[PDB]
């Protein structure tokens, strides 16, 4: 219900990924609540994206937080911490990609 | 070997390919040696716009909607004008 | 194996003549346009329902 | 003569000519240039030239076997000619060339040398062969954004992107069982070819070539490749023709035959029985023209290509040619129809019954791929004899009288006017 028990409970439910649509469904519903996601939740999200053998959902989580990030300042802060996380990940921005 | 070959590098240009499923089978997993002109391909193929995520109104259609509304309204008002305007009150002077 | 010609062929004349009757008809329709308002032709020109 | 046909998944169709001295045996695939997306374009040309590569032709020439190939819009072919005692050798060579292996043909050095050679040939075609590149742009603009627009030769910008993976992907999607017809023409018997195929295995693949999403549709347009540094003005101009398996196939060809072909420098070509020549020979409007009735699987083209040096009177050339085309709808005579019957019997019997077995193999392979069996020439002559003047007038009213045209031109085509006067000249305003 609060911030921290949310983070703990759905990271525990989130390391039960094992699959494509399972990790994508738990990403959907754990993203669609009434709180911004914790950075630890998105680190487990990128690690589960490495586990489930799929790259474009690791792009999709970033445009999802680009919508939900509610300002530009938290967006640049997430760009910083998620930037050196990308350097240890290998995932591109859409703005770096131009489809 | 093991990487794609610019067979069709503009994936948002066509999904007119018959067997797209071979191109989806083609995909791999070494993670960031993916040759970004076909790392566009996995995002577009898995997340593009056809079937699901097709907009309700296409770009051409919205102008057709407003045009058809105005044309139907004009045909209604013109039909009202050319059905009947005849035999009313006595005269404007009588109202005066 | 000859033909009746005067630089115009008899085959060509019978090929164009079912169109030339329609040309005469369209020219008569043209006269019927440009000759109303002339009261001498209106003894003939209003019969069915232009009156 | 007689054409037989049998099946086991492959299709074996022959023409036993016992009077000939050679025997062509080869496979004719049902894919062509019209089965490529515009990014792997020219992969059929590159398969043609790795099959005709130097190592492969040397191994062929050790046994006395000459190779041949052909890339069309609809059909590819890979024909191996030999003496009539070496049909088993030709079949075993074709087996070893395609079926048994492809990696030795697709080595690195052979592929790079062949890609260099085809890039040279496509550039040489692009900047030196003018009437054929006019006809290729005529196909590229009559059928645009549609797979029948792609040139058989390929483009320089696409062909320098092909690697071996695209060659193998096209091979896996198009060199298949049901897609192919193995053809033997010349001095071989049908039973010998069938027993020799069943003696081997010769199974190409599982089958099912990909189906094109978009069908061919004609689109009236123009393209103008104006190059003022050329001595002539080449120009093709065509309407939507008749595809194969149409009832108006021979009528479209006879309509092309009525106005024939012409060469202004040959003396016997200036005396033909065409009424266009009386208008065209006075001020020397063109050097040559030919009327073509091209027929593909989905659509077709009917029109004429020409070349001229009288670059200030191109519009008069187009004008008199199109008024002669308008004579088909209104007032084509009986003698012109009889003359076109005799000339089309002549050129059709020269085409189907020439002495060269590889051309017979290409034609028979194309025809039994498209329509399942080869129409022999006697029934073709009966169908030509059945055409009357009313059939030609009905066809011209359906396809010629006030229909959209497609124009392609290069050279000094400034004398060629706008699209609209050429379009409006398709109907006479006097009929």
């Amino acid at each position: 219900e609060t911030f921290e028990e949310f983070t703990a409970r759905y990271e525990k439910e989130f390391d039960e990924a094992y699959d494509l649509f399972e990790v994508q469904r738990v990403l959907n519903n754990c993203f669609s609540y009434d709180l911004v996601p914790a950075p630890a939740v998105i680190e487990k999200a990128l690690r589960a994206a490495r586990r489930v053998n799929d790259l474009p959902t690791a792009i999709r989580v970033f445009e999802a937080l680009k919508y939900k990030v509610e300002n530009e300042d938290q967006y640049k802060a997430y760009l910083d911490e998620l930037k050196d996380v990308r350097q240890e990940l290998g995932v591109p921005l859409k703005e770096e990609l131009f489809p | 070997v093991m990487d794609l070959q610019s067979r069709w590098e503009n994936m948002p240009s066509t999904e007119q390919q018959d067997i797209v499923s071979k191109l989806s089978e083609r995909q791999k997993l070494p993670w960031a040696q993916l040759t970004e002109p076909e790392k566009q391909a996995v995002w577009y193929i898995s997340y593009g716009e056809w079937g699901p995520r097709r907009p309700v109104l296409n770009k051409g259609d919205s102008s057709f909607i407003a045009k058809g509304v105005a044309a139907g309204l004009l045909f209604s008002v013109g039909l009202f004008a050319v059905v009947r305007m005849a035999g009313g009150q006595d005269a404007k002077t009588m109202n005066k | 194996t000859g033909l009746h010609f005067g630089r115009l062929s008899l085959r060509s004349l019978t090929a164009y003549a079912p169109n030339l009757m329609l040309w005469g008809g369209a020219s008569m329709l043209g006269l019927f346009v440009f000759t109303e308002g002339w009261p001498k032709f209106q003894d003939t020109l209003y019969k069915k329902i232009p009156l | 003569a007689e054409v037989t046909q049998l099946s086991n998944g492959i299709v074996v169709a022959t023409e036993h000519n016992p009077s000939a001295h050679t025997a062509s045996v080869g496979v004719v695939f049902g894919s062509g240039a019209a089965n490529e997306n515009p990014y792997n374009n020219g992969v059929s040309n590159l398969w043609k030239n790795i099959f005709l590569s130097k190592e492969n032709s040397a191994v062929a020439a050790k046994e006395g076997l000459a190779l041949s190939s052909n890339i069309s819009r609809d059909f590819q072919s890979y024909i191996v000619s030999s003496l009539p005692g070496s049909t088993d050798k030709s079949l075993d060579f074709l087996n070893q060339s395609f079926i048994q292996q492809k990696a030795n043909l697709l080595s690195s050095s052979n592929f790079e040398a062949t890609k260099k050679s085809v890039l040279k040939q496509v550039q040489d075609f692009e900047e030196n062969d003018h009437p054929n590149r006019v006809l290729e742009h005529l196909h590229s603009t009559a059928f645009q954004n549609t797979p029948l627009s792609l040139p058989t030769r390929g483009t320089l910008e696409s062909l320098e992107n092909l690697v071996v993976a695209d060659l193998e992907s096209f091979a896996n999607n198009h060199f298949l069982n049901s897609n192919a017809v193995v053809v033997g023409t010349g001095n071989i018997k049908h039973e010998d070819l069938v027993n020799s195929i069943e003696s081997k295995n010769l199974s190409l693949q599982t089958g099912t070539k990909p189906v094109l999403k978009k069908k061919a549709a004609f689109l009236g347009s123009e393209v103008r490749l104006r190059d003022d540094t050329l001595p002539k003005a080449w120009i093709s101009l065509a309407v939507e023709g008749e595809p194969v398996n149409s009832p108006n196939y021979f009528v479209a060809k006879l309509a092309a035959q009525i106005f024939g072909s012409y060469n202004a420098f040959e003396p016997a070509s200036r005396l033909q029985g065409i009424k266009l020549l009386d208008n065209i020979q006075e001020y020397q409007l063109c050097d040559n023209f030919n009327h073509f009735s091209l027929s593909y699987k989905d659509s077709g083209l009917w029109g004429f290509s020409t070349a001229t040096r009288n670059v200030t009177m191109i519009d008069d050339l187009i004008h008199f040619t199109l008024k002669q085309w308008n004579r088909l709808t209104i007032s084509v005579t009986d003698t012109e129809v009889e003359r076109a019957k005799s000339l089309l019997k002549l050129q059709l019997g020269q085409l189907y019954e020439s002495g060269n077995p590889v051309n017979d193999a290409n034609l028979l392979g194309a025809e039994v791929l498209i329509k399942g069996s080869k129409l022999s020439l006697g029934e073709a002559f009966k169908k030509i004899d059945a055409i009357t003047v009313k059939d030609v007038k009905a066809w011209a009213g359906k396809r010629l009288w006030d229909q959209d045209i497609a124009i392609a031109g290069t050279g000094q085509i400034e004398g060629l006017l706008d699209y609209m006067r050429i379009r409006s000249d398709m109907s006479m305003m006097r009929w």
